[PDB]
RNA sequence: ACAAAGAGAACGUUUAUAUGUAAUUGUACUAUAUUU
């Protein structure tokens, strides 16, 4: 659609298809590993 | 000659080690360089003198009586050998608090020439003579 | 360690070695807290002996008050013989609990770790969860016992025995002294200091909130530790009693009125059924853990050779007080099996509250000069509280 | 070993915590700007406190609606307003009702109890819970005592939302190139001056303009040479 | 401090005006730094606003052969080490020999 | 001692106040404010009130290969002074460099540069976040306001008193191995008895290759420098170890035509000058170039004529010789172009070298060591005169070009002789044609072609 | 700051605000 | 002009780079330095 004249202009256009083909990757958290039993392996080996 | 070298090197080994990647305190940089000039540091010369023997003769008498406390007892020592040293070496490690007390009470003075060589050296003896009764 | 994130997230995390040497304090019972919850024989054992000798390090210097009730120690020494029947089972419960604990929730770093002197606390904790049916019963009920919710509750409860005698508060230097045993919780915004039960009425040591009340609240106390203790346990009982601890426990939000609604502000029934078993378990073991180091003379060389527990508040008073501790629990049982303390669903009406003064009043004049006379009633209560099986 | 935060290696460190570490999740600028929440100009701090264990079967839900509002509906409040400091901290204990503690530039912290009704969902739960703050609790910060003293602070309040990580995906990474479709007139005239030691000589090259200047003699010399 | 003072006293209007140039340029498709041009008169502005591109086609349109989509030969103007004179030069596009495989007629 | 490499020019401006030598302060202090300017571990002498010592730089968080060169030059320095800018206080790499410094046991004092920029009040903050840094008490410093001295680096002094004593002890003990041997025999002399004047070679030339590549091989294949084989790049100056039968120091430089000047930081503001100010003080030079290009370009002989015009001795060195297709007698234009029309730089010896290969780097040591032997050579006043008259017996100067007569007694004052004309008391000078024709004769007869260039000076007989 | 959020409208499209005249 | 970057460099072009003199040019604390 636009021809990215710059490697930054390209590596940004890459970040656009990663939004079209992985919309659900961004609509909310991919998978909040951060906020579900963060230190759970303090116990049981 | 080799006198002033061995007279200072024994009194500087702790200084060169006080720069344990820190090197920056009140006396841990000032009162170390005061003896470097060897002026008015004749009390600090003789002070850390007695503080070595008391820390080596308390390293030779206990280490035997901590190696002999096993060999002499030997009742359940072979069964609980790990609980003898771990306790004993702590008492050997808790002796190291002689430094934090003397590396502060030396820094707790903005080190003048003599008013620090006198008001600190006289303290290192009361931390040495503290290891007189502790050697009992 | 996740059971006490208020404590560890508070204490100073000093660092001068690759091991970030954390800083406890001897007076506060974080010592008790760093030995009940953990499952690491490393630190669960070392700070045991660091504390154990540290007393012996200062015991060998100061002037102590041992065997002050010297005539009673011999009558005290009759329960020490009939206690090694109940304490028999109580180790066997933990003898297999610690070893056969192949499971997830509680893993020891060596599941074949033989029972040691360190084991009681961290193992006593596991038996408490056993009697109940869910986890965890203590913090879930910490939610419904706010600090100042129990302050005004355990204050009027003292006025019952002595009204128009105390006035206001024990001095701040005691308030801050009563601060030391109670653990720290979230001081965050628009929250409030919840409280575990072991604060309220723990009969492990002189460690109950209301137990902390009497030993300085009443003014009818004197240097003799009897009038304190005989009523100290009188304050111990209600705050552990299920029938009141639920009658008195309101929500975190009921204290400052933060929610106009609550599933039940009042403390539920089927959960305070745990605190009292938490209070009654190891009853005989409690005695031995005190009696083991109650006499200061024996304390000098008995513990490291005898299966018993050690703390720091032992040194506060060797046997003037902590052997007078052997006393208060005797009119204790002599109340619940005489004024029916265990099974009362209501224990707040005046006759019920006017009786415990007499249970002291009929005992203090006896324990005044006729110490030998009070012994017998104080002796029987120990065959009673515990049955062989 | 890949330094995922290699662009944000110079930004401050967020208040790293247990339920506050999702202030360092790399926010896509397209997930942001999906929630433009504009809180009253007199709001200083937004705090969310929930629990890790819950007993009451409704409490297990109240600690979830408050959980989500921290994930989604809290950082956009920081990123956009930039004078509101946002901190969601989970307390590791049993509870029933999470809190929301909103401060104001006077010092008037208020109460928001996260009490979702039984038949609600985690999605609808937040909209009821967020509205109770953005409208009922923040628009009532318009009852300030001295509406000036409490303003000079706003014109003094340094931007708090630095610590956040925005991945300005395909959007520009610089405030102007992000606009790139809007004339501005926000410029301050002193700033626009070039100051490059030969300005009006580079500037003529960039915009490719001669400037009424005469062609070098070398040009007719070459045109004479580009003949036939 | 000293000779490099910069006290609370100001430079009072150091140079380029706020819309004397910056708004007039911004409002015609040029950045604020375009004001620092060498000279401008009403016809030089007509050239900066790019109302009609000043570029042409190599051949007449009806006879061009190499496919030019939106490219025209555009001169480039770079000045001297000072602003005495400018050099001019036509700038061309890249004409890639397009070896494209067309499906309709099966061949390159 | 060695400064650490948080990216700025304060570790480079702390160097500023410590650079002592005769007649020209080695102001290496490239302090351009562009986020890290110094590229290589530059060392130099220092001098506070009494304590002499060698400060070192450890730059370069930039290139994935470039930080490593510091790791060599951080371990040789028995101390360090971590410096921190008050702009940004605490970071990741500024912390991993403390856990590092602790890992290697090396002592260190922490000082904080740019202690301006902070008000009279907000100093409890800037200071505290630095005491907690493990390094101990950060001590306030500022290079602009020349404070932070006589109370900061005059307090590292304990190190110098100790280091003076650890050395003398080694003197007591490296003497115990003085007998045979295999070392420590003359190494007791190389430390104290060795009293030479530090032959200061210089590898100059255009900078397209990492022409310090050659310097690195000679120093020990060691890679004390950055091989800028990437593209046309930059170095700052450097000085290194001294042996080869003497004490022979090495330096490095950079060079380009004035027209090629790209703005500055490449020329008049700093680098082209910063490299020529160190060949005006250089007891030899090696005008290196890249053989692969072929003949030395027009400017590659302009580096010679400048050295030729500085009384210095010069060598040519066709680096990167193996990458050529072994073009002897084809890339021997380097042995022709220095002969075609070059005026007096000829008679020079054009060595041939390749770094990776080692081609002649040992033979290269011989040319330089020989030139310094010819850069100091005196001829007896008699032997000169009894030689020039035999010239003037056969020269085709017809005395109208030079009314001057018998050059009476050519004496040699230093590297370059003086001329004394035959009782003329008239127009003094001699033509350029008759000037070099005298110097051409000298270098031939006496073998001065080590430094083929002398400064012949003329004067008449006074009254 | 009542406005100035007209950028990237389909991608934006989100606001939580009511206009107040006084 | 050549090389360099850029395009899986069958070539066409646009930037960043020092080469030849290609070739034209020009080169006699109030003080007491400086404009070559
Ligand atoms: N890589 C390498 N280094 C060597 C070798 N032999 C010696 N070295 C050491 O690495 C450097 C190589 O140069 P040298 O062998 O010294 O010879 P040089 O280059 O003629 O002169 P100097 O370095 O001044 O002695 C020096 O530091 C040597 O001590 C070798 O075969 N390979």
């Amino acid at each position: 659609e636009e021809i990215p004249k710059t490697p930054h202009a390209y590596k940004k256009l890459l970040e656009k298809q990663s939004y079209t083909e992985e919309r659900w990757k961004y609509t909310i958290e991919y998978l909040f590993r951060k906020y579900e039993a963060d230190p759970p392996e303090l116990q049981d080996k | 000659a080799a006198a002033a070298a061995a007279a200072a090197a024994a009194a500087a080994a702790a200084a060169a080690a006080a720069a344990a990647a820190a090197a920056a305190a009140a006396a841990a940089a000032a009162a170390a360089a005061a003896a470097a000039a060897a002026a008015a540091a004749a009390a600090a010369a003789a002070a850390a003198a007695a503080a070595a023997a008391a820390a080596a003769a308390a390293a030779a008498a206990a280490a035997a009586a901590a190696a002999a406390a096993a060999a002499a007892a030997a009742a359940a020592a072979a069964a609980a050998a790990a609980a003898a040293a771990a306790a004993a070496a702590a008492a050997a490690a808790a002796a190291a608090a002689a430094a934090a007390a003397a590396a502060a009470a030396a820094a707790a003075a903005a080190a003048a020439a003599a008013a620090a060589a006198a008001a600190a050296a006289a303290a290192a003896a009361a931390a040495a003579a503290a290891a007189a009764a502790a050697a009992a | 360690m996740s059971v006490f994130p208020g404590l560890c997230g508070d204490v100073a995390t000093t660092n001068y070695r690759v091991f970030l040497g954390t800083l406890p304090n001897l007076a506060v019972e974080e010592r008790f807290l760093r030995q009940v919850q953990p499952v690491f024989p490393w630190y669960a054992s070392r700070k045991h002996v660091k504390e154990q000798a540290s007393e012996f390090l200062e015991i060998d210097l100061a002037s102590c008050d041992p065997e002050l009730l010297l005539r009673y120690t011999h009558v005290y020494y009759v329960r020490r013989q009939l206690y090694d029947e109940l304490v028999d089972r109580q180790l066997t419960l933990m003898e297999t609990g610690k070893a056969a604990k192949v499971a997830d929730s509680a893993l020891l770093t060596c599941l074949a770790q033989v029972n040691a002197a360190i084991t009681p606390r961290l193992q006593y904790e596991l038996h408490l969860l056993q009697q109940a049916k869910k986890a965890c019963r203590v913090p879930r009920r910490r939610e419904l016992n706010p600090d100042a919710a129990l302050e005004a509750h355990d204050y009027l409860c003292m006025m019952r025995v002595v009204e128009e005698d105390v006035g206001g508060i024990p001095d701040a230097e005691m308030q801050a002294r009563a601060y030391l045993p109670r653990e720290v919780l979230e001081a965050k915004v628009k929250e409030l200091a919840a409280m575990i039960f072991g604060d309220g009425g723990s009969a492990t040591k002189g460690t109950g909130a209301a137990l902390e009340r009497k030993e300085q609240k009443l003014l009818q106390r004197m240097i003799p530790a009897d009038y304190n203790k005989v009523g100290a346990v009188e304050k111990l009982r209600p705050v552990d009693v299920t029938a009141l601890y639920r009658f008195t426990g309101e929500r975190v939000c009921g204290r400052p009125a933060d929610k106009p609604f609550a599933r039940a502000l009042w403390g539920h029934v089927f959960r305070k059924v745990g605190s009292h078993p938490l209070y009654l378990q190891r009853a005989s073991l409690y005695w031995a853990r005190h009696s083991g180091l109650d006499p200061q003379s024996a304390t000098s060389a008995m513990p490291a050779d005898l299966a018993t527990a050690v703390c720091v508040q032992q040194a506060l008073f060797p046997a003037l007080k902590y052997r007078c501790q052997y006393l208060y629990t005797s009119p204790d049982i002599a109340r619940q099996q005489w004024r029916t303390g265990h099974v009362v669903p209501l224990l707040r009406l005046f006759p019920l509250l006017g009786a415990p003064a007499a249970e002291d009043l009929a005992a203090q004049l006896v324990v005044e000069g006729e110490w030998a006379k009070l012994g017998i009633e104080a002796d029987t209560n120990l065959l009673h509280d515990t049955v062989l099986r | 070993t890949w330094d995922e935060l290699e662009p944000f290696k110079g930004l401050p460190k967020p208040k790293v915590q247990f339920g506050n570490e999702a202030a360092e999740v790399i926010w896509p600028y397209a997930l942001l700007l999906e929630n433009v929440i504009k809180v009253h100009p007199y709001t200083k701090s937004i705090y969310v406190y929930y629990s890790q264990r819950q007993s009451t079967p409704l409490g297990e839900l109240a600690a979830r609606v408050a959980k989500r509002v921290s994930q989604a509906y809290l950082i956009p409040i920081t990123f956009h307003n930039s004078h509101v400091y946002v901190e969601a901290e989970m307390l590791l204990e049993y509870s029933e009702t999470p809190w929301v503690v909103v401060h104001c530039l006077d010092g008037t912290h208020k109460l928001i109890p996260v009490k979702p009704q039984a038949g609600q969902t985690v999605k609808e739960g937040a909209e009821e819970v967020l509205n109770g703050i953005v409208s009922a609790c923040n628009e009532i910060g318009s009852a300030v005592k001295n509406p000036k003293e409490v303003m000079r602070l706003l014109s003094e309040r340094p931007l708090q939302n630095q610590y956040v990580r925005v991945n300005y995906q395909w959007y520009g990474d610089t405030p102007e190139e992000r606009m790139s479709h809007l004339v501005k007139w926000d410029y301050e005239p002193e700033e626009v001056v070039p100051q490059l030691r030969n300005r009006t000589q580079h500037v003529l090259d960039w915009m490719n303009y001669d400037g009424n200047l005469p062609t070098h003699n070398s040009v007719r010399v070459n045109i004479h040479r580009e003949a036939a | 401090f000293s000779t490099f003072a910069l006290n609370p006293e100001t430079s009072r209007a150091p140079h380029g005006p706020p819309r004397g140039l910056i708004n007039r340029y911004i409002s015609m498709g040029l950045p604020p730094w375009a004001a620092w041009c060498n000279r401008v008169n009403r016809h030089a502005l007509y050239r900066m606003s790019d109302v009609s591109p000043r570029s042409f086609l190599p051949k007449a349109p009806h006879e061009m052969d190499v496919i030019w989509m939106n490219e025209r030969v555009r001169e480039r103007v770079r000045t001297s080490r000072q602003v005495q004179h400018v050099y001019r030069q036509l700038k061309y596009p890249f004409v890639k020999t397009g070896i494209h495989y067309s499906d309709t007629l099966d061949h390159w | 001692v060695a400064i650490v490499g948080r990216m700025n020019s304060g570790k480079s401006s702390l160097f500023n106040l410590l650079c002592e030598d005769p007649t020209m302060p080695a102001k290496k202090n490239i302090v351009k404010d562009f986020n890290g300017i110094t590229r290589d571990c530059v060392e130099a002498h220092a001098a506070l009130d009494d304590l002499h010592f060698t400060v070192i730089d450890t730059p370069g968080l930039l290139g994935g290969k470039l930080v490593e060169e510091a790791f060599r030059t951080v371990e040789t320095a028995d101390a360090a002074i971590f410096v921190t800018a008050v702009d940004e206080d605490v970071s990741a790499e500024e912390h991993d460099l403390i856990q590092y410094l602790a890992a290697k046991k090396m002592p260190t004092c922490l000082l904080v540069n740019k202690m301006d920029l902070v008000p009279e009040e907000e100093e409890a903050l800037v200071l505290d976040v630095y005491n907690r840094l493990g390094l101990g008490k950060a001590v306030p410093f500022s290079a602009r306001k020349r404070e932070g001295l006589d109370m900061l680096s005059a307090l590292l002094e304990p190190l110098y008193h100790i280091h003076a004593m650890r050395k003398v002890e080694n003197d007591w003990d490296i003497e115990d191995l003085a007998m045979a041997g295999d070392e420590a025999a003359m190494e007791e002399i190389r430390d104290r008895n060795c009293t030479d004047r530090y032959i200061r070679v210089a590898i100059v030339g255009r900078t397209n290759s990492g022409k310090t590549s050659l310097v690195n091989r000679l120093v020990g294949y060691e890679r004390n420098r950055a091989a800028d084989e990437s593209n046309t790049t930059r170095d700052p100056i450097e000085i290194a170890c001294m042996y080869k039968g003497r004490k022979l120091k090495l330096i490095d430089t950079a060079g380009l035509a004035r027209q090629r000047y790209r703005t500055d930081r490449e020329f008049l503001s700093r680098i082209h000058s910063l490299s020529l100010n160190e060949i005006r003080y250089a007891h030899v030079v090696i005008v290196v170039f890249d053989a692969t290009e072929g003949h030395p370009n027009k400017y590659d002989m302009s580096i010679l004529h400048k050295v030729a015009q500085e009384g210095r001795p010069f060598v040519l060195c066709a680096n990167k010789w193996d990458a050529v297709l072994d073009q002897s007698a084809t890339a021997e234009a380097i042995d022709f172009k220095i002969k075609r029309q070059v005026q007096e730089v000829k008679y020079s010896n054009a060595v041939v070298v390749s770094a990776h290969t080692g081609m002649n780097l040992t033979l290269l040591m011989d040319q330089v060591l020989e030139l310094y032997d010819t850069w100091n050579k005196r001829v007896r006043r008699s032997e000169l005169t009894k030689f020039w008259r035999k010239l003037e017996k056969s020269v085709i100067i017809p005395y109208h070009v030079a009314r001057v007569g018998r050059i009476t007694q050519i004496s040699t004052r230093p590297p370059t002789f003086l001329l004394q004309l035959q009782t003329k008391k008239e127009e003094s000078q001699l033509p350029k044609a008759l000037q070099e024709m005298m110097k051409n004769a000298i270098t031939e007869e006496f073998g001065f072609r080590g430094v083929p260039l002398r400064l012949v000076q003329e004067v008449k007989d006074s009254n | 700051r009542p406005p100035t959020d007209r950028d990237f409208p389909a991608t934006i499209e989100e606001y939580e605000l009511a206009k107040h005249h006084q």
